[PDB]
């Protein structure tokens, strides 16, 4: 168990201790994306509002 | 007024376990998805240990320690007894084990070193083979290894116990069932009644090809064995007989020769796991029923050779012990409106 | 935040008058509009149903409706009656004779724009309009067959809010014309496509409450209606109170409405109250309001499964004991809630009790069971309708006997829908 | 000195983020008003504390922070609350009306168009930094805000500071607080979105911090302000070392390189003792070993899950108060002989151990108690894949029957996101099971 990398100072030290050794889309395609669910929600309303003129 | 589910249709115990909790007019059984369960009498694979303990207002409690497969799996086994300071590698009452895997770590270039001292030694140098039908006692290795590499897991081979206990009259072989009960709080509790699962066929020390005298599985006694039940209904002797008969014929109790050391090994090994699988300060909590499976010597010496996780009872006893689990695994955690079990402790 | 509410026909108008005199009560407003509370809980979201007028006064964001004045005018003179802006008050002269078609397609349709009128007022002076509550019954004419009409007309020119309603249900122990199942059943036909959520307050169960457990021998619609504004305050508590849930009207449905059309809430209350002394204690609260005989729609709760409950304790009391009592409710009788939606219940906590009660306690079930009472509405529809009883009264206003079998299918389907997810 | 922007999404995000940012101010003795007297040098400096406080001509600190809601009943509380003048306006942002609980609603609908208005704010106080490192942001599984606004804001803080380091801490949805039911879809649907897009996340179960209050605090029924001065005291241990002196965890990529060896599996456990009442008369006060030791009781950590049966990746210890190296070497010898401490083949068994003198400030009347020691463990450990099993189990129960599916399509959204986020979710427990079984 040995303990390494020490470094201390008036706030406080750190060290390691060792006990066994080891055995993304564009703006672009963002902006496509947020447009297409628009277009999916206004075709939706769009449907409504022709049953509800029917 | 408790619920409980059940996930495991094939077991016999629990099967008998959910009866006598619906008798009692306190406990009524939900579908076997339904989470709002106080009890869990689980599947015996992959049971999700990770959902209990999270429904708030259940206190909620499993028939499993999650863990206590690396006591009942052979190859798990030999690895703990061998690894862990508690038993050592100088374990007084387990056969020399090792662990080997098919062609397709490993310890055959350690066995073999043991090996070949055995057989020039001139010492007797029968060992078995076998993995969790399909198993070999041979007295070279050529043909264990050979036999393993047909096969495609992880086996375990073992010194093979040349001067067992014979039985007379018969001279034939047997094993000792215990079963143990371990509970929420990790009291160890050894049922009172064992069995002796004997051998119907005299023991022949010539060829190890014929495992009829020297395999005492309840299967393979019913089926390819010339007088299954001509000494005990069953091949199962209790331990009342035997006791009696190493009395008669040996001059000394069950207790004194062989229940001190089954004591000893039961509580050594589940001490020695209890801090990997104990539920003391869990969300949730476990208990088990375990099979421990011991084997005596000519000189009166026990050993282990198998922990199951998953038992079956003998029929006789079913009722005895299913109440038993009930009394001090179930209830003890959800209260109703002369034990049959010696609690283990030192 | 705002919520615009309309009450429509007689119906619509009595139990609407009710609810604002009861909740101007709660939130410490009189019938001048001047508020003269002590606490301040009082006016947190005060403005989700009055608006603030000139000298400090609140006007209840509400439109009055109707095809006959009577009622109208029964308000205005009522006790409450000069709350409202007299703006709001939209009536007809000719009534609707407990007729759906001519509410909905003749004298409605000659009203309905100077409504929408007023409907559109309210809204722009609304900061952000989360949406609308109607009152009415479903089986005179007024309510049901213009109420829907003008569910259809908000939608259109409202597609993105809320439309909720409290929507009585008629029953023959309660009865005024023998044309009310007709009624009903075009008008659930317009609920289950227009509305997102809808309170069925049956009257066969105010009835039977007021009957079997008030011990009134001769129950009137004031006896019913003092059920119907205990419900309404209850189920709007979260909406109009500041809590740790800062509810409205659009999370409400998206938390009880798994499926679009299922979205006919089974109301209930404890404790039962007529028109006491001994305190409640919280067991005894969540076991009444879990009690088929506290439900405002007529049907057993055992005789379906519950999708999800919302239930809400009013008084000072232990949240603890709240969470505790609810929890045993769900895990000793957990075979009546659906496995597939996880922690389907939800509890709710208002320091603020009703008038005259130390604790109280609302529930609102989307149960399976609620197919019960339609099923009840479809067997007194096809009595009459296999025989074609009464319908000249509609064919006479322009409708087709197609447009009735439309309206009894949907309904069946509804039926069978709900019946899906009792056994799923 | 490279600086920190804290960003708060959400009512979860934003209150946490108040309690947070009460105790910075109490620990680094800056005043409501953003004064604080032990700084001499005025109008700037790079100190440690910087990192999270910018300074006006007159004194001012003011917090790296931003705030986003989109309805604004919450944030308005801060803007009116005790550490208004603390927070420029322009830091605090609120929409007209809320997520309704639906990821998609807040990814989609009402995110598409205050999205460009919080990049605008977001970059405001990054222009302001010589060389910011990067973000940590706080949100709800849970909320349609927290979940949906959130992993669009990732997604784009990925493209416009692509270099930078993102951390995350996450509250983890649970029955006896949770204000909705729909929770579950929006917690597997934020996860996938953002995985890609984050360093390391810090997950909080609030069922583990309601239990914690309730066992060790006795608070009969705690609020969301007795759990959020717990996660806060959690959060400030944490980032004390971006705040402080000293030279373990100095900088956002070093939580990546000790805590995160494989990038996926980027969720370290937190476990924080003691956590001790006001109201205990006599408490006798706990020792390293004591604490130390309590670092591996499951009742302890952030999540509920069992270490026993994994395998560790990593593991810092972070005290702080009177703490010396060698009380604490010897505690974890001990340790090491009496508990199950398995790591993976590949890694190191060991600890990084950091190390701050000034012991834990205690928001006065609050319901903990000063102790003259206190240690945050952060271990990645495969255990905490339970919290993803029980997840996506309870969104397997709804999914099943498309229950509530149809909120989120009529927001846009296609219901093939829903099985992509949960194929992502099989994916990420097959990692975290044959990296530790
Ligand atoms: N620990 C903690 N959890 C909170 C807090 N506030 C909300 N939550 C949890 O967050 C989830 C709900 O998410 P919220 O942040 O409240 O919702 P939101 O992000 O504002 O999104 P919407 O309200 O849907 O617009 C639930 O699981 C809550 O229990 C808090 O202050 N502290
Ligand atoms: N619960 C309740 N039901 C009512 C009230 N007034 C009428 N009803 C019921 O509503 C139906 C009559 O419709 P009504 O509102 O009078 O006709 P409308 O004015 O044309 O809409 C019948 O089922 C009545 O029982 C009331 O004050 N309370
Ligand atoms: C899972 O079931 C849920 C049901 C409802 C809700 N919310 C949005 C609520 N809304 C309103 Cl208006 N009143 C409520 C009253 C009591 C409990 C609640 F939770 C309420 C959340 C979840
Ligand atoms: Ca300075
Ligand atoms: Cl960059
Ligand atoms: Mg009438
Ligand atoms: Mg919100």
């Amino acid at each position: 168990m040995e303990v390494i990398e020490l470094n201390k100072c008036t706030s406080g030290q750190s060290f390691e201790v060792i006990l066994k050794p080891p055995s993304d889309p564009s703006l672009e395609e963002i902006q496509k994306k947020l447009e297409a669910a628009e277009e999916r929600r206004k075709y939706q309303e769009a449907e409504l509002l022709k049953h509800l003129a029917e | 007024m408790y619920t409980f589910v059940v996930r495991d249709e094939n077991s016999s115990v629990y099967a008998e376990v959910s009866r006598l909790l619906l008798a009692t007019g306190q406990w009524k059984r939900l579908r076997k998805d339904n989470p709002r369960f106080n009890l869990m009498l689980g599947e015996r694979n992959r049971l999700p240990f990770g959902r209990l303990g999270h429904e708030p207002g259940l206190v909620q409690l499993v028939n499993y320690y999650r863990g206590a497969d690396k006591l009942c799996r052979k190859a798990s086994l030999v690895k703990l007894i061998k690894t862990s300071p508690e038993l050592s590698e100088s374990c007084t009452w387990f056969p020399e084990s090792y662990v080997i895997y098919p062609t397709n770590t490993d310890e055959r270039e350690v066995f073999l070193a043991a090996y070949n001292r055995r057989r020039e030694g001139r010492e007797g140098n029968v060992w078995i083979a076998k993995s969790s039908e399909g198993i070999l006692i041979s007295s070279e290795a050529s043909e264990l290894l050979d036999f393993i590499d047909e096969q495609g897991q992880v086996h375990v081979i073992q010194k093979y116990l040349e001067k067992p206990l014979l039985l007379e009259p018969g001279h034939r072989k047997f094993d000792i069932r215990s079963w143990v009960l371990v509970d929420h709080l990790y009291n160890i509790y050894l049922y009172r009644e064992g069995v002796l699962r004997t051998s119907s066929e005299p023991y022949n020390s010539a060829n190890f090809q014929d495992k009829t005298c020297h395999l005492t599985n309840h299967c393979i006694q019913k089926e390819y064995s010339k007088n299954y039940g001509r000494y005990e209904e069953g091949n199962e002797m209790f331990f009342e007989e035997f006791n009696q008969y190493l009395m008669d014929a040996l001059n000394t109790t069950l207790e004194n020769s062989i229940l001190l050391q089954i004591k000893h090994i039961i509580r050594s090994c589940l001490m020695c796991i209890e801090p990997a699988i104990s539920t003391k300060h869990l969300h949730y909590q476990s208990f088990q029923l375990f099979g421990f499976d011991f084997m005596v010597d000519e000189e009166l010496k026990v050993w282990l050779i198998e922990v199951n996780g998953a038992p079956a009872c003998a029929q006789k006893l079913y009722a005895e012990l299913c109440q038993g689990i009930v009394d001090v695994a179930i209830s003890s955690v959800f209260p109703l409106a002369t034990s049959i079990f010696i609690k283990l402790h030192h | 935040r705002e919520i615009v509410h309309i009450q429509a026909g007689q119906c619509g108008n009595q139990i609407g008058a009710k609810f604002w005199e009861v909740i101007s009560d709660e939130h410490g407003i009189d019938p001048t509009g001047s508020y003269h509370g002590d606490s301040d809980l009082q006016l947190e979201r005060i403005n989700v149903y009055y608006n603030e007028a000139t000298g400090n006064k609140y006007v209840p964001r509400a439109i009055l409706v109707d095809l006959e004045p009577g009622t109208m005018d029964s308000v205005r003179s009522g006790p409450f009656g000069q709350i409202f802006r007299p703006d709001n008050f939209v009536f007809g002269q000719s009534g609707a004779g407990n007729n759906w078609a001519k509410g909905h397609y003749t004298e409605g349709a000659e009203l309905v724009d100077s409504v929408l009128d007023v409907v559109r007022k309210e809204s722009e002076s609304c900061d952000c309009l989360q949406g609308f509550q109607l009152t009415h019954s479903l089986g005179g004419g007024t309510g049901s067959g213009m109420g829907t009409l003008l569910i259809s007309k908000i939608r259109e020119e409202y597609p993105d809010r809320i439309m909720n309603t409290f929507s009585v249900m008629p029953s023959p122990k309660v009865s005024d014309t023998v044309v009310e199942p007709y009624n009903a059943t075009l008008s659930v036909h317009q609920l289950v496509e227009n509305t997102d959520e809808t309170y069925c307050i049956d009257n066969e169960a105010l009835y039977d409450i007021c009957f079997r457990t008030l011990k009134l021998t001769t129950p009137t619609y004031g006896d019913l209606n003092h059920l119907v504004s205990a419900t309404m305050s209850g189920v709007t508590t979260c909406l109009r109170f500041p809590g740790q849930l800062n509810a409205d009207l659009r999370k409400l449905a998206v938390n009880m409405v798994p499926f679009p059309r299922l979205h006919f809430f089974m109301p209930g209350f404890a404790p039962l109250t007529s028109r006491q002394y001994r305190a409640l204690t919280v067991p005894e609260l969540t076991q009444q309001m879990f009690d088929s005989k506290n439900m405002m729609a007529a049907c057993d709760p055992r005789h379906g499964r519950y999708l999800t409950v919302a239930a809400i304790f009013r008084g000072r009391m232990s949240m603890k004991e709240v969470d505790e009592q609810m929890l045993n409710v769900q895990n000793k009788n957990s075979s009546y809630f659906v496995e597939w939606i996880p922690n389907n219940v939800k509890t709710a906590v208002c320091d603020i009790p009703p008038r005259g009660l130390k604790m109280s306690a609302t529930f609102i079930g989307n149960s399976t069971a609620i197919q019960e009472l339609f099923k009840r509405i479809s067997e007194q529809f096809t009595a009459m309708f296999r025989r074609k009883a009464f319908l000249h009264w509609y064919t006479g206003e322009g409708m087709d006997e197609m447009e009735f079998t439309e309206a009894e299918s949907n309904m069946n389907d509804l039926v069978s829908e709900y019946q899906q997810y009792q056994d799923a | 000195m490279r600086e920190c922007i804290s960003i708060h999404v959400g009512q979860a995000g934003v209150q946490i983020g108040n309690a947070c940012w009460e105790l910075y101010c109490l620990e680094h003795g800056i005043q409501p008003d953003g004064q604080m007297p032990s700084d001499k040098t005025i109008g700037g400096g790079d100190d440690s504390f910087n990192t999270f406080f910018s300074e006006t001509g007159a004194g001012k600190h003011v917090p790296r922070a931003v705030f986003v809601d989109l309805e604004p009943t919450v944030i308005d509380e801060v803007r009116t609350g005790t550490y208004r003048q603390l927070f420029h306006p322009e830091q605090l942002i609120t929409g007209k009306e809320d997520a309704a609980n639906n990821y998609a609603r807040g990814h989609y609908t009402i995110g598409k168009e205050i999205i460009d208005l919080v990049l605008d704010r977001i970059r405001k106080l990054a222009d302001q930094c010589t060389g910011l490192q990067g973000f940590l942001v706080f949100h709800s599984f849970g909320g349609g805000t927290g979940s949906g606004f959130t992993s669009l804001l990732m997604e784009r803080l990925s493209v416009d500071y692509g270099k930078k380091s993102k951390l995350e801490f996450s509250i983890y949805p649970a029955p006896q607080v949770s204000t909705a039911v729909v929770e579950p879809y929006n917690s597997i649907l934020t996860t996938h979105t953002t995985l890609e897009h984050s360093d390391c996340a810090f997950m909080v179960d609030n069922e583990a911090i309601y239990d914690i209050c309730r066992r060790n605090l006795d608070i009969e029924r705690p609020t969301y302000t007795n759990l959020n001065r717990l996660i806060s005291q959690i959060v400030s241990s944490i980032t004390a070392s971006l705040r402080f002196d000293g030279a373990l965890n100095v900088d956002l990529t070093e939580f990546q390189t000790n805590l995160v060896p494989y990038p996926r599996i980027h969720f370290p456990l937190a476990t924080y003792a003691p956590v001790i009442s006001a109201e205990k008369a006599y408490h006798e006060q706990l020792s390293v070993a004591e604490i130390t030791n309590a670092c591996f009781e499951p009742a302890n950590q952030m999540v509920k899950c069992d270490p026993r049966h994994g395998k560790y990746m990593a593991c810092c210890l972070l005290y702080r108060g009177d703490v010396v190296p060698k009380d604490v070497n010897a505690a974890i010898a001990t340790i090491k002989t009496k508990r199950s401490i398995q790591f993976v083949d590949w890694c190191p068994t060991g600890f990084k151990v950091g190390i701050n003198y000034q012991p834990p400030t205690v928001v006065p009347g609050g319901d903990l108690a000063k102790v003259q020691r206190a240690v945050c463990m952060l271990s990645n450990t495969t255990a905490i894949a339970e919290a993803w099993a029980r997840l996506d189990h309870k969104f397997d129960l709804m999914y099943a029957k498309r229950a509530f599916v149809h909120w989120y399509v009529g927001e846009g959204m296609e219901e093939g996101e829903f099985s992509e986020a949960r194929e992502d979710m099989a994916a990420l427990e097959k990692d975290y099971e044959e990296v530790g079984v």
